């Protein structure tokens, strides 16, 4: 086969050229500077950030944090306009950050990360909250099985804090992992997720459980038979 | 593990054993009595925090004893 | 009996690795960075000294072999490195007597950098490159260091290297240097004593900087004068190189 | 109405598609023409001209321009010093519109030019930096160019698709909006290398880590070409 194909090598792509005309062709006024402080930052979170083996720091993370600004960007100019011209594109850029990096990371790397946002964008600053519907949904349909709920410092507060993240991650994701030792609250944290969504936007919630190491692949995708096609 | 606690309680209190009624009274009662250990650290948080040093066959999870527990103490209200 | 043989090899063995001390509240990136590398290296320390006295109670004792104590005992006589211990790059797979040297000349080097730690002083250790779990991440918060102290940009730092922190057990391959002149050898490798790696905004032999003989992992890149009558192709075609270990 | 066969129908269907794209791209270009010939444009008639057309020939029709402008000034420094102005002014207007608000397909259109006059933009700098007097010099042969012939009888080979020593026909396939990909200079040796395997009736084999381009160059490179690209997870 070697003959018939002729091989290029790709390890290092451009990175910085890539977030900085990608924000350009979204719209940011400081689309340079934006670039030049994003790409090196996950340069710096690649190591300086503890070594876990569900982290990950490339160009998919990095495209997805990109996006998920300019929807963001979008949307605040859209609220702007119901209540533009100069906005803060760098709060815009540290939200984005935060919602896509901050549930993947582990208990001790949160101050190491708000560390290094410190230090790349100066007037960075957060706000995280106003999710006031859902919270009570979630409250009442925690109430409702037997769940305890907490408001950020009582007992269920990291447990709600995770479910909210959850919801971000659906929102503005395709596919999810809940990564945790066994007893984390994974499996309670996203049915009552799926119950409260349906609760609030009306539409019905369906869950398929599948195990996929209880039954072969050729019974988790299908088979082809050698005889007949 | 006072998250669980509470899960177990409420699951007492409420939902009787039989698929108001005696056993929920019983079970309510238990409930009550149980509470002062179960509650803030109490005995069974650090029972569970000496006995994760003590070398077990299996690996010990926080999980497994508290079933154990939770069935055992079912039992008892039987 | 093998086994009174790979028992006293055993006994042998944990002479030179003792203690190590966990040493922590400051946003220096150094500091960050010598702190996750000593935590890691600790827990390293814990399970190979573990490891290592379970083994000599189940053979210069009384202890039920286990099937870990099983595969253990057959990785340390067939003389293989055992995976549970290659926590970082081994060069093609060294034995067991090179790894246990180098990870005992590791633990002495982390030893010292949590007495300097104790005594902040860390600005001025002189610390080597090759005896550390992570160089890439040494370099670059050596480079967000140097940033924070001087307060510019940290993409816009060059670096110039002048044979400002010491870094120790570097090597050349096929050349040396004549006060910061590299010139053109025939001898394997020489040795480095002393560099520093200044940072500045903005005929030079470049050069890379791999983390052993295999060159296969480079780390950073690093700049140097040429002689007067020597040529940067020449250089280029010889294939001369720095390692962090050699 | 006839009621011919599904398939037969379906048949019909493809060519009628792609010629209608074929004479849509024709008349898009005879429109960019008119519109940069001029040095200064109207944000407004351009803004229409947007919405006017589809995505892919938007983007397709502004490679063209470019591409002939360029080549003309290779022809014949101060006309590419003019093709680099009037690239620099198209920037300029496709930032204030993009600034300003706009519906979302309008929006993609203008972050698909955007992507590709940045990319004509660096292009022609790196050529303005080097001194290339003629348009045979391999620095411009490198380069992806456009050639649109209005003098071909066959409306689908209007287009001639060029690189480094290699002849292509864009394939005039509706792709809908897509998604055009930065072009890195690494996505323009990839582009380069696998014309040339291409043009050597070869198949083409990028290979690296994950997380890297090898996929969605490829199936730009097919979108760039007008292909159907299918993706097919293998396994055993
Ligand atoms: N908010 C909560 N309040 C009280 N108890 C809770 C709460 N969330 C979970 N629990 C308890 O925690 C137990 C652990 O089950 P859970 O489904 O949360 O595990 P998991 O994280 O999915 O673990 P596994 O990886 O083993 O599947 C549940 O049986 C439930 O009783
Ligand atoms: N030149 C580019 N411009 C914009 N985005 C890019 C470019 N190259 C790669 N990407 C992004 O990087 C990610 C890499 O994923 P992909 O290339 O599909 O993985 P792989 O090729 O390793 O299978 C994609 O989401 C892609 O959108
Ligand atoms: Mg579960
Ligand atoms: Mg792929």
């Amino acid at each position: 086969l070697k003959k018939l194909f002729r091989s290029l090598a790709m390890t290092k792509p451009d990175r910085q050229l890539i977030a900085q005309v990608m924000l350009y062709s979204q719209g940011f006024r400081t689309a340079e500077v934006l670039a030049n402080k994003i790409v090196p930052f996950f340069k710096l979170c690649d190591e300086q950030l503890s070594s876990q083996s569900h982290y990950d720091f490339g160009l998919r993370a990095l495209k997805s944090v990109l996006v998920s600004a300019g929807n963001v960007k979008r949307e605040r100019i859209q609220k702007i306009k119901r209540e533009a011209e100069n906005l803060p594109e760098q709060e815009i850029l540290i939200q984005s950050v935060c919602e896509t990096m901050v549930p993947k990371l582990v208990a001790e790397d949160i101050p190491l990360l708000f560390s290094l946002l410190s230090d790349v964008f100066p007037g960075v600053q957060y706000h995280r909250g106003e999710m006031t519907a859902l919270r009570e949904e979630l409250k009442k349909v925690c109430q409702e099985m037997y769940l305890t709920y907490g408001d950020g410092e009582e007992v269920g507060g990291m447990w709600v804090e995770k479910v909210l993240q959850l919801y971000q991650i659906t929102q503005i994701n395709h596919g999810l992992m809940m990564v945790g030792p066994s007893g984390s609250g994974k499996s309670m944290a996203w049915r009552v997720l799926l119950k409260a969504l349906e609760r609030l936007e009306g539409v019905e919630g369906v869950a398929h459980i599948i195990d996929p190491k209880a039954i072969s692949k050729d019974h988790l995708y299908g088979t082809l038979d050698p005889n007949t096609r | 593990t006072d998250m669980i606690f509470n899960n177990f309680l409420a699951r007492l209190r409420s939902i009787p054993l039989d698929e108001a009624s005696p056993m929920l009274q019983i079970q309510r009662d238990a409930a009550t009595i149980m509470q002062p250990y179960f509650t803030s650290n109490g005995l069974v948080t650090k029972a569970l925090e000496h006995a994760f040093q003590l070398e077990h066959i299996m690996d010990l999870t926080r999980l497994r004893c508290l079933g154990s527990l939770f069935s055992m103490l079912h039992q008892a209200c039987r | 009996t093998l086994h009174t043989t790979a028992s006293n090899w055993l006994h042998l063995i944990p002479q030179t690795l003792s203690h190590l001390k966990r040493t922590e509240n400051i946003k220096d990136p150094l500091f960050r960075f010598f702190e996750r590398e000593v935590k890691m290296g600790a827990k390293l320390l814990q399970d190979v000294r573990q490891d290592l006295a379970d083994v000599v109670q189940v053979c210069e004792g009384k202890k039920k072999q286990t099937n870990y104590l099983r595969t253990l005992i057959n990785e340390l006589v067939k003389g293989i490195l055992p995976r549970s211990w290659s926590h970082y790059t081994v060069p093609a797979g060294m034995t067991v007597i090179q790894w246990v040297s180098d990870f005992s000349e590791r633990i002495k080097q982390l030893q010292n950098i949590s007495l300097a730690a104790a005594s902040k002083e860390l600005k001025n250790i002189h610390v080597c490159l090759g005896g550390l779990f992570v160089p890439e991440a040494y370099i670059t918060a050596t480079r967000q260091y140097v940033a924070q102290a001087n307060s510019w940009s940290l993409e816009e730092l060059c670096l110039e290297v002048n044979v400002s922190f010491g870094v120790t057990g570097l090597k050349l391959q096929g050349a040396t240097c004549n006060n910061n002149k590299l010139s053109l050898s025939n001898a394997i490798s020489t040795a480095l004593p002393l560099t520093q790696l200044r940072w500045v905004k903005q005929s030079v032999v470049t050069l890379p900087v791999y983390l052993n003989f295999t060159r296969a992992d480079l780390i950073f890149t690093v700049d140097f004068e040429i002689a007067t009558k020597e040529d940067p192709r020449s250089f280029y075609e010889r294939g001369v190189a720095v390692l962090c270990t050699e | 109405t006839e009621h011919p066969k599904i398939n037969e129908w379906l048949t019909l269907v493809e060519k009628e598609m792609r010629v209608t794209l074929a004479k849509l791209l024709a008349e898009s270009v005879t429109e960019v023409e008119i519109f940069g010939k001029a040095t200064s444009i109207d944000p407004n008639t351009y803004i229409t001209w947007i919405d006017k057309y589809q995505a892919q020939l938007v983007v397709l029709s502004a490679q063209i321009a470019w591409s002939e402008n360029v080549e003309t000034a290779l022809s014949s420094a101060a006309p590419l010093h003019s093709v680099l102005s009037n690239v620099e002014v198209t920037l300029n207007v496709l930032a204030d519109s993009v600034l300003m608000e706009q519906p979302p397909l309008r929006r993609r259109k203008l972050e698909h030019l955007i992507t590709e006059l940045v990319h004509q933009r660096d292009v022609t700098r790196s050529l303005i930096k080097s001194k290339i007097d003629n348009a045979k010099s391999f620095e411009w042969l490198s380069q992806m160019r456009f050639y649109f012939d209005p003098k071909q009888t066959d409306v689908l080979q209007q287009l001639s698709i060029q690189m480094a020593n290699a002849k292509f026909n864009y394939g005039f396939e509706y792709l809908g909006v897509q998604d055009k990909l930065v072009q890195t200079p690494l996505t323009d040796r990839c582009y380069l290398t696998m014309t040339q395997a291409l043009e050597a009736r070869l198949g083409g084999s990028p290979f690296g880590p994950a997380g890297t381009g090898k996929t969605e160059s490829v199936k730009a490179l097919g979108h760039q070409l007008g292909r159907f690209v299918l993706v097919f997870n293998c396994d055993e």
